[PDB]
């Protein structure tokens, strides 16, 4: 199973439903209490997400799945003046 | 491990 | 004995798991799923290079050295039917700032346009 992510600059990315659920919200969204569009299924949508930022945390999305089970080294996303001001409210938007 | 959301205040916090 | 593939297509890029010994025609269904295409009008390719379904992750070039949460795998995916491609050209989404897939140089190409798709 997996979800794609779609940017507001038109990049789309998909991320297997677990390495989705990785975001708290994004694995709401594949059975959220919503309408069901004759399409459109198990994909995300970000207003506010360009896309090398919703890849950015998705990175950790997969990164935290195999290091949930880790506990040990666990590093650090690198950020810096360029990337890592949209993670501000949109990894915060992604759960954890 | 944590999300990207730590990671992001890690720069904001400090830098 | 585990691996991480993805696949790559021009704006579209989808992230793929499999198993190192899984079958390059389990990773084909994704495709269906995403891209709806069979194993027929479809071609794949890994390390500039083709894909080989014959072979599995391992027996093809993957490992565990070429496909993990370190370092993924990407394949390209081209549907050729009479005269149309897709992958062979896959188009990075925006990274301008770093993430530098490549050596990118961007010397000029904005306020000019190009041909332009449509």
């Amino acid at each position: 199973m997996y979800v794609k992510l779609i940017s507001s600059d038109g990049h789309e990315f998909i991320v297997k439903r677990e390495h989705a659920l990785t975001s708290g919200t994004i694995k709401a969204m594949l059975s959220g209490p919503g309408q069901f569009a004759e399409n459109e299924t198990n994909e995300v949508n970000f207003r506010e997400i360009p896309s090398h930022v919703l890849s950015k945390v998705c990175m950790y999305f997969t990164y935290k799945v195999r290091y949930t089970n880790s506990s040990t080294e666990i590093p650090e996303f690198p950020i810096a003046p360029e990337i890592a001001l949209e993670l501000l409210m949109a990894a915060n938007f992604l759960d954890c | 491990v944590a999300t990207l959301q730590h990671l992001c205040r890690k720069t904001v916090n400090g830098h | 004995m585990d691996v991480f593939l993805m696949i790559r297509r021009h704006k579209t890029t989808i992230f793929t798991d499999a198993k190192e010994s899984s079958t390059v025609f389990e990773l084909k269904r994704i495709v269906e799923g995403i891209l709806k295409r069979p194993p027929d009008e479809q071609r794949l390719y890994k390390d500039d290079q083709l894909l080989d379904d014959g072979k599995t992750l391992g027996e093809c070039g993957f490992t565990s050295q070429t496909a993990r949460p370190q370092a993924p795998a990407t394949v390209g995916l081209a549907f050729r039917a009479d005269d149309t491609f897709e992958a062979l050209c896959i188009e990075p989404f925006s990274s301008p700032p770093e993430l530098p897939d490549v050596m990118k140089p961007q010397d000029s190409g904005s306020s000019a346009n190009e041909q332009a798709v449509q």
